[PDB]
């Protein structure tokens, strides 16, 4: 450090009385980056407090100065202001008291409902569990949508990516997954409950207000924490919001409970971290991103797992969201998150405007856990359904100009049309697992080959009412047995034929 | 031999020494870290300070912290004691099974064998898998690409390779999870415990595991393959064994090398870890070779560039009930030449491949028009091809408790004789289903006799 | 006079070799009052050597990897090739197009200073016509009825129109035949064959290798000859009388010799 | 046979026009990709 | 009230005049409790003038040579334009796309800050359809069956599905022509062309450009006309009768005139 | 073309000042810049030699401001300002008829209309080869 | 070192013997950076350099003093074509005609050392080693050795060229040398260009390949014939280094992956193979 004051006090041997070991002065401040002289006993990733009451984090420990990312507007910070180290890394409150509350990236409530009575706080930089304490994923995390609970199943403790373009329905999938858990949280079985965390990163305040209104109207807010880092917030807040939400979910995971975290979206966190790294003069790489932008998301998403029965048995399933520009999944951040997560759910604009909502591209969407993340009845019907969909895709790849096709090819094409109309689902209406099993079973057993596809949703709107009113004993038999026995298959076929006679 | 930390920028630590400067690739231990932090010297910056890459996390480091130079590269424990254990980059056990008590330590940076230490004969490593030993043979010292996705027995095939090499040849195996997921690593470790290849308290382990997590720094994941190669090199040099080295994968190793080069800032991100350029990968590739003492056979696990052999696993072959689900037509090998593996082996393999291709054409013709075509010659071709496809299947030793079928080890002469008898039609009167899940060809004859006596 | 900057030279020598040849040509123009010819082969190697010189100086490259001073370097080289009050320098430059892209910055910069075009076609050389100049791909900016004259412009347009009609009818003849064509189409294809045969010409510099004496046809002789063929004044002559013949008097003389030898 | 020949001729001409437009787009995209990668390498090297 | 800072102004003036108009609207909303209409034309000049001075401020440029604080500056500007509990502001902002690109960072940032988007395409304007609104690229977030009505939502989604099917068929149409299409594909193409013509509407302000009388179409007449087209009740009419007419009664009158 | 790039950059502004003399003195002036694409190439050379950050097609980010500050000086004055006027006819050379490029889209957004010339009509002898469907005047 | 004492010997890029058969007895040393011959000291290429392959000797003929490129993807047969060209000269070197004898140099750049050992075994088995020099810079060797090995082999060939003899040299392959020079240039803080290659990779390959020439009868009448090898990725001919090497050489021999997987061996693409 060679400034005029330092050179003046070193030529004269002044030995100034300001002990800069536990404090410091600002050399320069700009765009949320503060270079601070002093703080000799500071440590990496440590919180500091400025003279105006603002907080900051030390990210660069250079031999000359300290690089601080400012958690707020940099207008309050001036050159030469006093910075005091807090002595601790960033921590956020955790507990059951955060359920129903809308908090920011630091845990401060912003809904105006008073304080939070949390008795425990967890740091955000916690090491992920190793290979030993975690166990294989087998508990189903039911999204509530037929296109995803059958073809791309998600298990408790799995990092499942929701990747797509703008205005395709990634937030719709996440919110519907949050809403679906009201069926289990209102029940008495404790192991089936799932507490939700939604982390909004970079969105406008009207969008977050609409999300909170949607969760309040559907009574899904009672088990949901919303961590908000809006567009007008600081880049360190948007960078740190996924880690604070992960710590909030890790409280439930480490206490034997099951938590589901949505990061909407990790692209905004990558942009915020890119801005902080570029303004800290770190060397950029591909698409101006730093070399640690893979390590950032891998460190975040490696903490989402299901613990073993010796560690309480709790789980943490993560649903990161990635926005893709014009369908280019070969970009840096989509490639990194795809290589990190245990599968992806791909959404396409062409499928969305074609009527297929949710617009899940079945061919490009993988779930690495697979049938282990399904119940037995759903596995039984989805195993045939994915094969029939694959056969339909293979025969429709060469059926655009084909008119005088084979009878088997026409049957496969008709079955694929019925299944494609079966996978469509409206917004804000999650479905129970038994309804999905029954409807997919009717689709893949040939019961809808004689039914016009445009009435299939109406058939879905009516046949589910028929078995819930006049043939509930079949549903009770399915629930108690847990599988579609051939006797129950024959009874369901008789019910379907009677209903189609009535239809 | 003692230095002080000057700069900490990410996983890059600049450390200044006073008396003796450590050489490149030496390991320096940070004296204030309770999980000890090892820094590998990447370059000399002059002014008695060196730039190092970190093998662990960097949060909490302070400038001026004392670093002790070891005077050697990263020396990992090697020996029979590392069999059945899991090690990180720097040799610490991470499987919570206690300390690795050994007497041998080896640096992870060694020289390749010389031009006079290499054998001029391109010998093949017979692995006892009939489809592998016939259609896509494994060469000693070669580069092997193992394909396969979800639902196929790629893990079971890897463990069968480990068990068959440890049984037929007596050489161990090393698995190196370069940047692998924790869930996949835990599944692989538990499957290795269940199938008996990794054995606790019995000292009958056949594979040494080296793991690097995705939350590790880029420097840590770029040296996991070097640690696994060092364990394999101990098993080759000091025991004279043919050793398998499974790497998962070369792509993540190249990715970690590219991230290290991006952190160092010298080489731009457009160029990362060429197969040549001994600093990057040429030393690692040339240390996987066959010498007069032993051989290292590299198998890269690829999930769906210089491979000597390739075994492609398909879902459709598993849908036909053939285990292993190796595609006989898409599994190629550079070793398939009359001048290396012999004329009769190439002739039998070419005849089997031609019969399978004609069988696929005949199946297409049958699907188009019907099963009657070109008299009974096509029917005889179809019957011989289906007997070949049944005979390609084989029970696994490692999967004898999940399938109930006792696995068998088939020597290469038995596979050659059996497929020669099928091609010549000497066993053409036997039923097709008698050719299913049988190791040798005498077992096919016994199976057909038992079928004829029962029916 | 030859210069021959080789391909193993440093980039500075290959960049200045075109200036050396231009300096010899400028002496022939200014100090002698001549109409000098300058041949540059290749002109893309001139751009590539200039790009290598600028990259060795550490300058920031422009779009598609070229030097930022590509337009002004080409301009300073090519603006010395002009006609002055003492003489003129006419430059024939061999042009290589990288990756067959005419919108590439080096061909696009070269085409701004080009006043003509001579395309040598492999297909025409397969037809035995020498020189193998493509009559439709080759173009010039002085095709105007103020620089070359009204008669030259009208005859050149008529020849181009007839050859375009021939190229349109070639596909029809290839797929169906020639008998079903009308009398007008048969007259057009016969005149077009005689026109494209008359474009061939014997060269003196190849007269040892060919055995045909080379001809220097004056411009009025070419104008008169193609006007005669365009108007159908030589419809009775065979097509082979037009091949490898300079003037049109030697065309009718060769036709007379063919008739007498028949 | 005459109608089928004329229809396939028109299809080939339309495919040729589409090939020409896609070739111009391919050349423009190739130039933009080369320029973008060169600028990224320049910015990566100039940050040292 | 009008606030003008135009393209002849230096980039410092163009980057702050939008905030001046915001300040007028914020006073009319908060301190008076009124309903305010705020028209801005256009936002891209504000976010471009911010980028023109970014190199002179000693900043590292962002991707495609933009300012590295484009998102945060646009966020702080746009969040002041809102409807509060004290008063209501309806804001209409024009946005310019440079070189007809939607993946440019400035419009891609502006997309997430808006409720209703109206994307105008050059290709539609080449076809003579005015206003050249892209039907498959415009979203509103009010297009919900529980907000604007079930019939209105179903008609809008049916129109979007018909136009998407026509866009998918256009690749085969451009090569093999209309002869290879089936009868349902011909019905899809004919109804989609009628829908595209009926989306055009003569504007009162655009009469000096064209001469057609501008038409104001009630929304009930809009949903009735598009329901008639989607039901196939007007398949016997030529598509030129659907061009530059307001209601479906003008479609019938123009068809009978032909 | 043999002059320096700063001279090519300065010349449109020098001519605009000469036309602004007649504009501000109650006279009427028509000015033609043939062509502004070469001026933008010269300004791109000046900026790349100044180590300024390149943008779209390696052009500086103020090339829109360059043409807009040039062409905004062509306007119709009021009667209290002398009643003068300055009329601009900028010229843009496109590659393969692309009006979707950066510089043509800038000048289209600046000016009040365009007169598009077609190569296809020019090859057919239609002179002037004005595309009526694309050339409008606001 | 240069001389006929190098025939039958396997040396590295520095000329040190690595075959274990003892030191070489060369009395002359030649610089690796020698300027190429000029215009007057060379004549036109007319003597046929017979590869021994029908598709090469008929469709893309190679003369003595000609640079003919063997370009293709991985595992297509480029090494096999070069080794067959070396083996074919045995029937000429045994005869008494001095103008038919051809001495071979094989420069292995960036290959596996086991593959080079197998190549040396193959040439020893077919008695083609007696007139062959093998210069190997393998993958475990440093990047400067891979950069130097083509120039060392070129100097060894140029000794035969300037002594009235005829020589054929194979660079297998030049893409590995370009990678090695790229790494050295990047670590020397030189300004990079396209694909991080320096601004004189073209000058590097042109000064290497301009030394293959047919000398005049007054200059001895000898010749040096170059067969550079280029490995391309997915048939990307338009990459920077293949574009430079194609623009330097007098022709190319294209090997196709599609033709190789059809069993058509040698997989020579006739429509893409040019010989000027
Ligand atoms: N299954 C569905 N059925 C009907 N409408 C749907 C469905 N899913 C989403 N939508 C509608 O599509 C629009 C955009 O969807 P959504 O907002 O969920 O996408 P997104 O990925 O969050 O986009 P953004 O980039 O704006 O955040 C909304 O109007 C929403 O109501
Ligand atoms: N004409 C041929 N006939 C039969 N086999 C051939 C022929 N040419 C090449 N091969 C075989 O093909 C394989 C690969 O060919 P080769 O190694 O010569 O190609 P390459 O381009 O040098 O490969 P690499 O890129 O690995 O160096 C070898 O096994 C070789 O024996
Ligand atoms: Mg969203
Ligand atoms: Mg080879």
């Amino acid at each position: 450090a060679e400034i005029s004051a330092v050179l003046e006090e070193k030529i004269l041997g002044a030995a100034p009385k300001e002990n800069l070991e536990e404090t410091g002065r600002v050399l320069s401040i700009g765009d949320g980056i503060a270079r601070v002289y002093g703080l000799k006993n500071i440590q990496a990733e440590e919180m500091v407090e400025f003279s105006s009451g603002l907080k900051g984090m030390a990210l660069n420990l250079e031999p000359d100065n300290v690089g601080i990312v400012v958690f707020g507007n940099d207008k309050h910070i001036k050159e030469g202001d006093i910075v005091k180290r807090t002595g601790a890394i960033v921590d956020v409150p955790v507990g059951e008291e955060l359920l129903g509350r809308v908090v920011d990236a630091l845990g401060n409530p912003i809904d105006g409902k008073g304080p939070i009575g949390s008795k425990t706080r967890q740091r955000v930089g916690v090491k992920a569990p190793g290979i030993i304490p975690r166990v294989s994923v087998r508990e189903p995390m039911q999204t509530g949508m037929k296109a995803v609970d059958s073809l791309v199943p998600i298990g408790r403790g799995q990092r499942e990516l929701i990747i797509g373009d703008r205005q395709t329905g990634k937030t719709a999938i996440a919110i519907d997954a949050i809403i679906n858990q009201k069926r289990f949280n209102d029940a008495q079985d404790e192991k089936k409950k799932l507490y939700c965390v939604y982390v909004a990163i970079g969105q406008k305040r009207s969008t977050v207000a609409q999300i909170v209104k949607r969760l309040t109207d559907t009574d899904a807010m009672r088990y949901t924490i919303v961590v908000s880092a809006t567009a007008s917030d600081a880049a360190p807040l948007q960078y740190l919001a996924p880690y604070s939400g992960c710590a909030m979910g890790e409280f439930f995971r480490d206490n034997g409970k099951h938590a589901l975290i949505i990061y909407d979206d990790l692209s905004k966190q990558a942009v915020a971290y890119r801005q902080m790294s570029l303004l800290l003069r770190r060397p950029p790489g591909r698409e101006a991103y730093p070399g640690d932008v893979f390590y950032l998301h891998s460190r975040l998403l490696e903490r989402a797992a299901k613990m073993s029965e010796s560690n309480g048995g709790g789980s943490l399933t993560a649903l990161p969201v990635i926005e893709t520009q014009a369908g280019d999944v070969s970009a840096y951040i989509p490639t990194n998150v795809i290589s990190i997560t245990d599968g992806q759910i791909f959404l396409e604009t062409e499928l969305f405007y074609k009527g297929i909502r949710p617009a899940i591209n079945v061919g490009l969407s993988v779930s690495r856990v697979g049938s282990a993340a399904q119940t037995r009845a759903m596995k039984q019907v989805a195993g045939s359904m994915k094969l029939e969909l694959a056969q339909y895709r293979e025969v429709a790849a060469f059926a655009q100009f084909g008119s005088d096709l084979d009878a088997s090819t026409q049957q496969l094409l008709s079955r694929g049309v019925r299944l494609t109309e079966l996978l469509k689902q409206g917004q804000y209406v999650p479905m129970a697992i038994e309804d999905q099993v029954a409807i997919i079973y009717c689709g893949v057993r040939g019961h809808l080959d004689k039914v016009e596809p445009s009435k299939i949703t109406k058939f879905e709107k009516e046949f589910s009412q028929h078995i819930k009113t006049s043939h509930r004993d079949i549903l009770d038999t399915i629930a108690k047995e847990g599988q579609i026995s051939p006797d129950t298959d024959a009874k369901l076929k008789k019910v379907v034929t009677d209903f189609l006679s009535t239809f | 031999s003692n230095g002080q930390i000057t700069a900490v920028i990410g996983a890059v630590v600049d450390v200044q020494f006073e008396d003796q400067l450590p050489p490149i690739l030496n390991a320096l231990e940070v004296q204030g870290r309770s999980p000890r932090l090892i820094l590998e010297v990447a370059q000399h910056l002059g002014e008695n300070t060196v730039r190092t890459i970190a093998m662990d996390g960097t949060e909490g480091l302070v400038r001026g912290q004392n670093v002790l130079d070891t005077g050697a590269p990263i020396k990992i424990p090697v020996g029979p004691e590392t069999l059945g254990r899991i090690m990180n980059v720097i040799g610490e056990p991470i499987d919570e099974r206690g300390p690795i008590v050994t007497d041998k330590f080896a640096a992870i940076h060694a020289d390749a064998p010389e031009f006079v230490e290499m054998s001029v004969q391109q010998e093949i490593l017979v692995t006892g898998i009939k489809v592998v030993d016939l259609l896509a043979p494994y060469a000693k010292g070669g580069k092997i690409g193992l394909f396969g996705g979800a639902g196929v027995g790629k893990t079971v095939l890897i463990m069968e390779l480990i068990n068959n090499v440890a049984k037929a040849h007596g050489g161990y195996s090393v698995f190196a999870g370069v940047g692998e997921r924790t869930r996949e690593g835990n599944d692989l470790y538990h499957e290795m415990i269940e199938s008996g290849v990794i054995s606790l308290k019995d000292k009958t382990s056949k594979v040494a595991l080296v793991y690097g997590q995705m939350n590790e720094p880029p420097g840590a994941r770029a040296r996991v393959a070097l640690t696994g190669l060092t364990v394999a090199e101990y098993f080759r040099d000091q025991e004279g064994q043919d050793v398998l080295l499974f790497i998962d994968n070369i792509f993540r190793f190249t990715q970690a090398g590219s991230e290290v080069s991006a952190l160092l800032g010298r080489i731009p991100s457009a160029v990362g870890y060429q197969p040549t350029l001994a600093t990057d990968m040429g030393t690692m590739q040339e240390r996987i070779t066959t010498t007069k003492k032993g051989s290292i056979t590299s198998v890269q696990a690829i999930y769906v560039a210089h491979l000597d052999a390739t075994t492609v696993l398909s879902r459709a072959i598993a849908e036909l009930g053939i285990y292993p689900a190796v595609d006989p037509l898409d599994s190629t090998s550079r070793i398939l030449d009359p001048n290396i593996i012999g004329e009769e082996h190439y002739n039998i393999a070419r005849g089997v491949q031609k019969i399978l291709q004609d069988y696929k054409s005949l199946q297409d013709i049958i699907a188009i028009l019907g099963m009657d075509e070109l008299s009974e010659e096509d029917k005889l071709i179809v019957s011989r091809a289906r007997k070949i496809q049944r005979f390609l299947s084989q029970p696994f030793q490692v999967a004898e408790v999940f399938t109930g079928h006792a696995g068998k080890l088939v020597p290469i002469k038995d596979t050659i004789k059996g497929f020669k008898m099928i091609l010549n039609g000497e066993l053409d009167h036997l039923p097709e289903v008698a050719f299913y899940m049988v190791g040798p060809i005498e077992e096919v004859v016994a199976k057909a006799e038992k079928i004829a006596e029962s029916q | 006079a030859l210069v021959y900057g080789q391909m193993n030279e440093p980039p500075g020598a290959r960049a200045r070799v075109a200036l050396t040849g231009l300096t010899v040509a400028e002496y022939f123009r200014d100090q002698e009052g001549q109409d000098v010819l300058l041949f540059i082969d290749n002109i893309f190697r001139f751009t590539q050597a200039g790009s290598e010189v600028s990259a060795l100086l550490g300058r920031i490259p422009s779009a598609v990897g070229y030097q930022p001073t590509l337009a002004t370097d080409m301009g300073t080289m090519q603006e010395r090739i002009t006609t002055t009050k003492k003489g003129s320098i006419t430059s024939v430059q061999a042009i290589y197009v990288p990756a067959d892209d005419l919108t590439d910055p080096a061909p696009a910069t070269t085409f701004a200073h080009l006043d003509a075009t001579t395309v040598l076609s492999r297909a025409i050389a397969e037809l035995g016509i020498y020189p193998a100049v493509d009559p439709l791909d080759s173009t010039s900016r002085i095709l105007d009825p103020n620089i070359i004259g009204e008669e030259h412009y009208n005859i050149a347009r008529g020849v181009q129109k007839i050859l375009q009609d021939y190229k349109s009818l070639q596909d029809i003849i290839a797929i169906l035949g020639m008998d079903e064509l009308s009398e007008e189409d048969k007259l057009i294809v016969s005149r077009a064959r005689k026109i494209q045969r008359f474009l061939s010409q014997p060269f003196q510099v190849a007269e040892v290798f060919t055995g045909h004496a080379g001809k220097l046809v004056p411009i009025k002789d070419t104008i008169k000859g193609f006007k005669m063929i365009l108007n159908g004044e030589l419809d009775h002559l065979p097509e082979v009388a037009f091949y490898m013949v300079g003037p049109i008097e030697e065309v009718v003389a060769k036709a007379e010799k063919i008739a007498e030898s028949q | 046979q005459s109608s089928r020949m004329t229809a396939m001729d028109n299809a080939s001409k339309n495919a040729g026009e589409m090939i020409d437009k896609l070739t111009m787009t391919f050349n423009r995209t190739r130039q933009a990709v080369i320029t973008r990668e060169l600028i990224e390498i320049i910015s990566g090297a100039s940050a040292l």
